């Protein structure tokens, strides 16, 4: 893929640490998701494997405890 | 419209393969694809997927059938089934087959999936040219 | 990337084979080609890694020659 | 995005001080077969001229877009991958290149500067010029 | 009155089972979900009245099913 | 166009069917069906109507085809001729089939019609998959 | 059908007392007359089946007459 | 000419037998029998004189009493 | 163009001193299947009418055409190929006419002028006249 | 676009007809048909004619290709090639078969043309109802 | 052909004397010559079979030697 | 004056021997005599003092003749 | 527009003057000026013009008000009236005053004229003035 | 010519004095250059051969100041 | 109207054998401020660019001006009042120039043909060159 | 620029945890006399409505001013200067807010947090969130 | 600021004085309220503070009145 | 037009104010002024200042002229330029009289400025009038 | 003034340490200067006086050498 590999890093670490863990799974909810955490890398861009997966999943897990998202 | 001619080649897929249960699968967001929606299906859903349950799946690109797709060539199983929008097992499927399509801007955009709940099903061969058929027309409209 | 394995072969070759070839490249040139090859392949797709390399070349040669674009 | 490119570009050049700079981009989008300049700033290389700015196949096995791809910074003495020439033009002594991507992550081009000088500044240095570019033109679209 | 009745049967029964069910029913949504029946069945019209029935219903719920249309 | 649509079907459907003498029948005013044209024929007139009285006839919706073609069936007859544009009895005839045909709008906007002068036509199973395809066709038309 | 149904009634009593004995019926003949038959009723509608079937058939006869047409 | 010839003969027949009995001839009136005669033959062109000539006629004929234009 | 037609028919109007005269234009391009009158000057024929200058069908195979195509000059006392009526129309003793080739070299249409009367200026004089229109029409579309 | 119909058309013929070299004329300028182009071909180019030498070649009226296509008929010889871009006879050719195409306008504007460098060609019947099909889709496409 | 027959012999003894001689033909050497020829012949038509064939010989001629285009 | 002193030469003369007698003398009766000569002479520039005197006069008083302007 | 504000000045111009009559001229066709019209007038015709024959007269530039206004002055005569659209002597007039006014385009495109049936008139520094204002504005309009 | 006397030494001597040192001559900054000359002078025209030449000069020099147009 | 000056120049400059050959255009209408060259063939002088070729002042009493209001056509070896330059180009050895009158009979421009080479045909050739073109321009606008 | 508006509003609401957020814009541009929400976030407070959300005067003379021209951020436990209502509405315990200034260098509007509980995370973690949006709002017109 | 502080004190005090007193504000009704204090002013500036502000509310004052603008 | 109304009031200005040297001065950018040009000036050029230094000069937004022309009052003075783009003094000017104008957008956009080379000046409540008027003109001119 | 404080006392230090000593001051060369110091700052804003005053001075007077602008 021609992705920013950073940006796919910090996604891919809050998908896999907790947008998977999402009791109610929609188009919506993954929308609402990744324009989230599109913006929050864009503003500030992560630069290194392990600070783009600390900040992918930290950032997604304040998302999901702000909005008070629904967790398996 | 995509959506009609979704639903059409589905119609056809579903009939000429004999195939238990059928989906269109459909990446988001374009060109990324973290997510995967089941958009249309034919046939009598898994138990271990529901009708609120279709949407926004996480895409494991990890998965083989990710990979085996994005190198050309239809993708089946047994027992692996990616974009199936449960973690849990679904031993009730004996079969899947599916062939990507690729969007007018030729990007990977979904796949077209046949399930088999029994153990017969009709040759890769055959299945191969009805998929191939459909996510020709599929990759034409959108 | 997420392209399609065979357009990308297909176009490849019609690049490295005629369109690199083209006297007067341009944003235009470019556009007009690669909208030629992009139809061409969706009207009738080929699905092997050779099939793809001999039409592609073979394609493009036929755009420069019925389109009368100078090359070299 | 032009506007935000020249605005760019023309800090970037003064602040590294490079002989001749450009902002590059991909088409089509997502699928980058083909690689433009959209904005130079100092002497065009001689191998290459106004009327041949755009339009340029993209070779994606040469290791500047596989070092791009990785989220590095790119240089090299003799490789100029996107530079719209066959020509190896030898009066490039040095290149220095950085991605961009733009709001739908997506490799959208690069920021260069060329030295056809024998001395340039350090490249911790024009890491630095490079990256705030490249932010704010990954912003731009 | 002058209508179809293979038609009328397929729209009112998509009605009946489907749209009526619909969140936010306003003009523009029965204007979009009418255009959608009225297409599908002019493609390949049903030609009796518990198949257009059947058939109408169905294609009513792969619609909102596809059109992520809120239902209920 | 509809025009050439209607006449194309009309020679579809009058070679295939062998008729003596068909009809593309056409309704005025739009939904309110008060008067009837023939817009296009093949074969030799039958000697009760004539090229200048083609047009403008009343419509008795009383007429069991009307009906009969709003129940969503075709119409035979060997007597009744409901749009024939004569009030005369005509016994040259010895059959007609006829299909309605829906606009794009789904109104009831004329109809398909076959003569026969003879006693031997093919069958009305064959008559129904002749006249339903050009019926569908003609319907997209306009 | 969806129509008013006093002036069908009125337009039939047309129809089947007058128009019917138009001597040289066409396209514009039958336009004519509905042009006629539309307007008089929307100025002034009928209400009853006996008015609509009175006025119908009067208006028809005074177009018939005023206008010359040759009937049967 | 340079001309099809086919159509050609179609055309001329479609004009000495039908065209030229139009009541009203006009430039609009011309070109829409033009535009008729033309698509008709490139959807099922004709492939010899005397079919050429009687489908000319034919169409030409089909088209005056599709369209009501007056004749004579 | 029709602005030339125009011009140039007044001059050949009062040059020759017809009784009428008209600009003919074919259509569709190339194939000549049609005749309009674009341009007229004079008194009308009292078979044809302000109503009915258009749309009128070619014959190809009427003497005037023919000679139209070897690229000379028509003129006869009874036969008026494009007048737009079937009529004979013996009113007119006298036509003479000219072909104009458009910009791409193709039969166009005609310069014409005809006489009520039995009395007119020698076809020599005739010819000038209708040749400097016709040249000035063709290079006009 | 008329260019992909004819690159399709051209590579429809040359498979079906089985020839060994298969050209698709165009004459220019519209309507006076002075020069004539080789746009597009399939197979073999005759020794006689290159890749530099297919465009702008004289047209020759008083050869009889051009009058038996403007006669209505398809053109084949063991010897005449009229388009073909040089003045050299090529002897390696055995037998040619063209049709003409006409264009929206109805024009002449261009040729269908097969070559054979052998003896055997499949009979003149299948060669017209290959030419003739393609023809009549150039002839649509511009 | 409805071509110009005076301007048609023009440029046949244009093409027949000199075109036919030009070394490198293409469609640009092609669309040149005509361009010349069909202006020269416009400003003065010529007007018999003889002033024809003599003035396209000699003006083709003029135009390949003014232009320095290689002959055969 | 910017004028074509040919054109101004010719002009003069058709208003000096023929215009100035003009019995009705009016914007339209101005208007048409200026469009006849000014065609005249651009169709057939003269192009000496005793030329353009001779034609101006001869060709506006053709004019007054043909068209039968009464002079004085 | 032009022509009200033609109307106004000469209004103006003929009160302030207080002359017996006074036109507006304009030249035809624009930039040539062969025909000169009275557009406008205030006050009483001279005997030897009439109402008709106010339009389309020829302009002889040989005349030196014509030259005079070229030279960028005023004119004024006791006897040659260039513009005044007849051939006649009118003795009736003791004296006349104009200047041109030179459109937008900066053309020469008329004059303001005043006349006197009288021996009595305002002095020309006055005339002058008002038909400088007058000449000025009247530039502007057109 | 037939030109406003006054108008035409006041553009001379602006073009002779001013506009024929412009850098940078062209279609448009003739056209720019005759706008400011003409509106200027018809806002306030002056009236004698001295003023106008004067006047011409120094409104062109202000006109390259104000508008920062490069000189010599 | 370009078309026409296009496609007749390039006929003068063939049939003239001239060096170089523009068409001159007078800006604004009948005011002839300003003299723009819109269509060349042949090589550019040294004294002029394609960045200038409009906008030139004319200078109404040069000897070309005046000659060409007397109606006549104009040749100098050194005269060149409307090329867009102030500098005397010596490298001309002649030109020869005829006006143009436009539609409404104004003088609107000129043809002119130039010679860097010292020899050239006769003037009574190119006059009817020349003429041919201005009649043909002179309609077309 | 609505956009960026948005979507960095959407960020600051998060990640400040505030219970209600807000950009401010300013009319006419320079002159700063009206002040429009543009964009919000969480519960509107009861004294303002949807309907009312434009067109509030700007009183200059409110600390809060002075202050974000004197480039620093503002808090407050009671002063609400551009919240679109004259009552006090004492529901609001705490507000937060930093100027950004646009393009052409000028005061353009805030970034604004509420919070109607009596807790909220430190000024220093506020004043990075909400100088982060402001060079970015900054930015985008 | 670099605002003109006549103009300046005459708005704010229309702003102060009756703006504020506006039943519905909302971005139309100050623009359009800015729009007629601007032009206002311009036509006829005042020129010292209490004139300033005494004109800015009176005309702020007029302004709602002909407008009939709902306050307070 | 904006320019064109600057220098028709300048040349008011001068006229009227009787002075020596008279400029418009213009701050850029929009609503920041860090530079003032002099676009046009009447009279002779002061010796420090020449014709191609009369752009881009650094406004000091403390010289009290600034502060005076935004505190709503015209500025005089005997020794202080804050806008005359030299740093050097001008001992020849003995007085200048500027008064400030405020664009469309009410902006502070620049002053006009009178200067005398000698000492008699006609008095301040006369130039006070003669700027303000000049100042409003300008002022709604762009 | 409305301005971005640190903006100003940047902008105003590259001018009084730096730009004050250009020889060449001109509309075009204060356009390129603000130009280059306005987006210097927004990339990244200097956000205390002493930053501001640093840096506005040295990021000018970088820009003067590396423009090689003439100074005092």
């Amino acid at each position: 893929m021609n992705v920013d590999p950073h940006f796919d890093k910090f996604m891919e670490s809050g998908i896999r640490h907790v947008y998977m863990l999402f009791e109610n799974k929609s188009v919506e909810s993954s929308e609402q998701f990744y324009s989230f955490m599109r913006t929050t890398y864009k503003n500030d861009p992560c630069s290194s494997d392990f600070e783009c997966i600390e900040r992918g999943a930290e950032m997604a897990q304040s998302y999901a405890r702000i909005m008070n998202i629904k967790l398996e | 419209r995509f959506e009609s001619v979704a639903l059409e080649q589905l119609q056809i897929v579903h009939i000429s393969s004999e195939a238990d249960f059928s989906a269109v699968y459909s990446f988001r967001p374009k060109n990324l694809n973290y997510f995967v929606d089941i958009i249309a299906y034919e046939g009598k859903l898994p138990s271990t997927i529901s009708e609120k349950s279709l949407g926004g799946y996480p895409v494991d690109k990890t998965m083989d059938e990710y990979t085996v797709h994005l190198n050309g060539r239809h993708y089946y199983s047994n027992s692996k089934f990616a974009f199936l929008p449960t973690k849990k097992p679904t031993p009730e499927i004996n079969y899947m087959y599916s062939c990507p399509y690729f969007n007018l801007d030729n990007i990977y955009a979904g796949t077209i999936t046949m399930y088999w709940y029994r153990n017969d099903h009709i040759s890769n061969d055959r299945l191969e040219s009805i998929c191939a058929q459909a996510a020709r027309i599929l990759g034409r409209a959108k």
